[PDB]
């Protein structure tokens, strides 16, 4: 149990990692955020898929430092992800620790609860996206690119986010193939 | 003396960087074989739940220390046989060198591929970023 | 700490295996054939890849004993050992083309030089029982009785 | 529990879909960074039989494939095209190779593929067997893919070298 | 002198190899390796030129027998033999115990026949020695032995008869 | 020489010695068996003594390269004094003292004096005059070489056992195979 994993997560954040003022980046995506709108003429919609797509490119990049700094081996059920992915990922990135829960039967998928959400808690919707946007869209792609690059297939999404009024704030992701990789070079 | 030679292998079991100290790329493609079977080899003849990985591979008089990556990299380099695993320069090398330079610009992709189906054959080594050449030939200046 | 020490065909092919101190298995009589046959060729593919880079001792055990001096070693150019987080196995072929090899559960320079003895010495092993044996055809598998017994003990002092 | 090992490799040329009759009847993947393995089991005369393919290829490699791997062979299944005749060609040089990397015991064999599409065939039989004859080494043909013949080949084989370790 | 047990485990082992090929029936095999030891105990015997200067002059049964148990397998094999047991259910049967056959040893625990070509050597000797033995060796009982097998010398009567007169 | 204190060195092992008389006698018992065999053609017997000596030679050097790890002698200069010096004491308690060489340095005569393989001169008049006796040997030799991918020719001249003196086996190089497993340059 030399390293467990949340003492890993923690240890990491702490005694090595570099950082930048939350309040930063929160205004860096604030205006990305609201960007959109404007560009997307009030389609809230148009702007979360434009998000999601925004969190698997740079997705994609991330979990290459990840694996740098962590050195954890592919993982290959979805619930050593769960684990890993909450008290490592969060704890490195957004000094966060979200939970795990409304599993479900196959470990199909499981929701990820964020009960604290350093991106962006603290915004109060207009009566318009107030039905329709996911501010923290480009969270949730993050993970599909992050997980697609250790080849999981997953299906992250949104089903409730603290800013539309909801209860509590929820990014299922479910499974829904490991990738292979291989070469052929002679009789193909 | 100290480690003879660096190669960085593709998620696509392609071939990324080289290092002495096109005739060159054939080698690699073998080496990524031979790295290639007996990750395989290690990765079958393992027991429990970690599913173990090439470590070190050892020859008559010289030694291919490896890293691999979940995402797929491969960090291959070839000692002399004098000191021991270069698994810290090499986790090292990937994690300070890498991941800054590489993959943390957005403005010019990673080394993927050209999208086309031969990926593994395909692709040549397009990692080129002046910086990356340049820090890693210096910070395996002596070792 | 040996766990499994087989023995590779004169040609590439698996003709003595026996994985004993777990009894866990999770090969398949089929697939250690194939394993030892990768070895072989992997064994070759290492050899040529070498570099453009242009003698043993001994500890006294694995069981006096059968050679109690320096020996020399030939293989200067294959793959003469493999070493994981899970083991360290280590091929020790001969001159006469034989390759033994021994799995070790432990991990890991002198550890190469237990198994350089070990192994020699189960050569040996093989030269007075398989050699010896009027009812044994050369490179074809060993179903010998004698073999597994001295081989058994002889993992039972090392361990 | 086998008794007798045998390694039979189908050495030939790449465009040949060689790898495909192979796996058939094989026993129960695909990882050539040297030459991928099927091995098959027949029982003759209660003596399990472990006959051992060695599927071999190259084109690079045909340095490597070549010093390492012919030596321990009871038997060498050669294949050429029957739409590529390029690879036909192919066969005669690549004689020479067994010649004097697997000593003259070696027993041979030759075989056909591609023989499903004679709409867009090429080098006919009367070519191969004159050939094939020529050199002491037989050749019976078979369907690129419904060919069960070949299978027989090989207990043949199996059968000719059992009789050779009496 | 001497030489390496090497070399004749490996000459035996050839011997055998080859005897192998021959004979279609274990029996003939049995009885033929047995013969092929026969002339090499007629020949032990010859070499005459613990004092036992037996020449054919008579002594009796347990005497050579013995002797030859403690005596040549010492000078054969290298090793005293194991037992010489007086059978308790036959008058001519006796019984010769071997631990590990000097010679008979590589080849695998079942194959008892390889073994008889030692046990030929026996029934060679006593022939000449002018007293018409049987030997037929057994690899049972095996104690704590592998290998540990027993040579069954069953006698003619004329030696039966010989005896029974000058006890 | 170096290699020359290891043959007597060896002889202190652990598989042990026998006694020369019923390893002789072995022997004479094959010989006497074959030529009943052979109908006394005497040339045939030669003949079957090599093939069986050369099974004897392939499974012989494990024995020997196990029995003393050495180098993959350099020329028949280094495998010849190694042979008559080394193997020859290790398997029997002779030394043939290597002589008459060649020119293409392709061969060397093995003459020797104490042949245990036949300390009894038993040569039937018939035989005497066409018949080599320790042809066990040379099989020995050629399948122990050959099987070292040093392929050459074994045969015989002289016997003691024959008509006058020195006995000798002629040993010929004529060539080296290729096929020899990856060790470096070899």
């Amino acid at each position: 149990q030399s390293r467990s994993l949340k003492a890993m997560g923690e240890e990491i954040w702490k005694n090595k990692t570099e950082k930048i003022n939350t309040e930063l980046f929160t205004l860096t995506y604030g205006s990305i955020v609201a960007q959109l709108c404007q560009d997307y003429e009030r389609d809230f919609n148009k702007v979360n898929d434009h998000l999601y797509s925004m969190g698997y490119n740079i997705g994609c990049r991330l979990i290459e430092d990840f694996l740098a700094r962590t050195a954890l081996p592919r993982c290959e059920n979805l619930v050593k992800t769960s684990e890993v992915l909450s008290k490592c990922a969060f704890k490195i990135f957004l000094n966060i620790t979200p939970n795990i829960t409304n599993w479900s039967h196959n470990k199909d998928t499981f929701s990820l609860i964020l009960d604290e959400n350093p991106l962006a808690d603290f915004v109060e919707l207009p009566m318009d996206a107030m039905k329709s946007l996911w501010y923290s869209n480009i969270l949730c792609g993050v993970l599909k690119g992050s997980l697609e690059m250790v080849q999981l297939d997953c299906d992250v999404w949104f089903v409730s986010d603290i800013l539309r009024g909801d209860s509590q704030t929820e990014i299922k992701v479910k499974l829904n193939r490991i990738l292979k990789d291989e070469i052929p070079i002679g009789e193909d | 003396m100290g480690i003879y030679s660096f190669w960085i292998f593709d998620r696509h079991c392609n071939c990324i960087f080289d290092r002495e100290w096109k005739q060159n790329e054939e080698d690699a493609k073998l080496l990524y074989g031979m790295i290639f079977s007996l990750r395989s080899i290690t990765q079958k003849l393992s027991k429990g739940s970690v599913k173990n990985d090439i470590r070190s591979i050892s020859t008559g008089k010289y030694r291919v220390h490896t890293y691999c990556t979940a995402s797929g990299l491969w960090f291959v380099l070839l000692s002399d046989f004098k000191q021991q695993s270069y698994t810290q320069v090499l986790q090292y090398i990937y994690s300070h060198i890498y991941v800054k330079y590489v993959s943390n610009n957005l403005l010019s992709p990673y080394d993927f591929a050209e999208n086309e189906n031969e990926m593994r054959g395909q692709g040549t080594r397009k990692i080129t970023n002046r910086n990356f050449i340049s820090v890693l030939e210096s910070f395996l200046a002596p070792m | 700490a040996i766990e499994t020490i087989l023995v590779i065909n004169k040609s590439g092919g698996l003709i003595y295996q026996r994985n004993f101190t777990n009894d866990e298995q999770k090969l398949n009589s089929n697939e250690y054939l194939i394993l030892a046959s990768t070895l072989h060729g992997v064994f070759a593919i290492a050899s040529q890849l070498t570099p453009k880079a242009l003698i043993p001792y001994i500890p006294y055990v694995g069981m006096d004993d059968f050679f109690k001096e320096p020996f020399t070693n030939w293989n200067k150019s294959g793959l003469r050992q493999l070493c994981t987080d899970q083991f360290t196995m280590f091929i020790y072929q001969t001159l006469t083309g034989l390759k033994f090899v021994a799995i070790s559960s432990s991990v890991m320079n002198l550890a190469i030089q237990i198994a350089d003895n070990f192994l020699r010495k189960v050569y040996c092993l093989y030269s007075d029982y398989v050699m010896k044996d009027p009812s044994y055809s050369m490179e074809m598998p060993i179903r010998s009785n004698l073999f597994d017994e001295k081989v058994k003990k002889m993992v039972e002092n090392l361990q | 529990e086998y008794d007798y090992l045998f390694k039979l490799l189908l050495i030939g040329n790449s465009g040949v879909g060689k790898s495909c009759l192979l796996l058939r009847f094989s026993d129960d993947y695909i990882s050539t960074i040297g030459v991928d393995f099927k091995i098959k089991t027949v029982e003759l005369d209660g003596k399990t039989v472990k006959l051992q393919i060695w599927d071999t290829a190259g084109q690079e490699r045909f340095r490597t494939i070549t010093s390492s791997y012919y030596r321990g062979s009871h038997g060498i299944i050669i294949v050429y095209d029957v739409t590529d005749q390029e690879s036909f060609n192919g066969v005669k040089m690549w004689l020479q190779e067994i010649d004097r990397y697997a000593t003259s015991t070696v027993l041979k064999l030759l075989v056909g593929n591609k023989c499903d599409l004679k709409d867009k065939r090429v080098v006919e039989y009367d070519v191969a067997k004159e050939f094939a004859d020529a050199n002491k080494m037989p050749f019976l043909e078979t369907s690129a893919l419904d060919s069960t013949n070949v299978e027989d080949a090989f207990l043949t084989m199996a059968r000719q070298i059992k009789e050779s370790m009496s | 002198q001497e030489a390496s047990l090497s070399a004749m485990a490996f000459l035996f082992q050839e011997m055998i190899s080859q005897l192998h090929r021959t004979c279609k029936t274990a029996g003939d095999f049995e009885t033929k390796l047995s013969d092929y030891g026969h002339n090499i105990g007629i020949r032990l015997l010859e070499l005459l030129n613990y004092i036992t200067k037996m020449r054919r002059r008579d002594l009796k049964i347990l005497d050579i027998l013995q002797f030859i148990h403690g005596t040549l397998w010492s000078y054969l094999f290298n090793h005293v033999s194991d037992d010489l047991v007086k059978s308790s259910e036959r008058d001519n049967e006796y019984m010769i115990v071997d631990n590990f056959p000097t010679l008979t040893q590589f080849i695998p625990g079942e194959n008892v026949s390889c073994e008889y070509f030692v046990c030929g050597i026996i029934k060679g000797f006593l022939f000449n020695a002018g007293f018409p033995c049987g030997v037929t060796a057994h690899r049972m009982p095996q104690g704590g032995h592998s290998q540990r097998t027993v040579y069954l010398i069953q006698f003619d009567r004329q030696v039966l008869d010989r005896e029974g007169l000058r006890f």
